[PDB]
């Protein structure tokens, strides 16, 4: 039982990790994709420049 | 406690995030006042003087 | 046994998840300040060109 | 390692205030740059006129 319960809780460890890698990774992927526009937009500017 | 207290590393981040923000476009205003406070004030010795 | 395999194999998944975590946040802290630091020089580069 | 990561976001700490004298002075030099540029964006325009 203290077995279960504590091996139960690395499963309730494992899913609160996973919303949060799921919801950082999200996050991340984001502010990759507004890097890249604002880096191709930035280039354009810089060459014009 | 270290997630959480990486949860205030991330938050944080924002500040010193949102300090580049600001940072960087007031950085560039001295380079895109430059440019011109110089370019313009030799036109203008030329044109105006 | 199979407790204690599931909990010690759930403890190494909890190492991976927040191993993880660790790294997609160094990443996303990075990748936050780039796209913030390129999103408001963008907006900074424009006024330049 | 939970204080590592306290560390880290107390190392933060103190690059965000760093970054804040950094802000401060180019937020200082950014207002003082929208003059000069505003000026000689006018003194340019009456050169021509």
């Amino acid at each position: 039982q203290h077995l279960q319960a504590e091996k139960k809780k690395m499963q309730q460890n494992i899913q609160e990790l996973e919303e949060q890698l799921e919801e950082e990774e999200s996050a991340r992927q984001k502010l990759q994709l507004e890097k890249v526009t604002t880096e191709a937009k930035l280039k354009k500017l810089e060459e014009e420049q | 406690q270290a997630k959480e207290n990486e949860k205030k590393l991330k938050s944080m981040e924002a500040e010193m995030i949102q300090l580049q923000e600001e940072l960087a476009a007031a950085e560039r205003a001295k380079r895109q006042a430059q440019q011109e406070r110089d370019e313009l004030a030799d036109e203008i010795a030329n044109s105006s003087g």
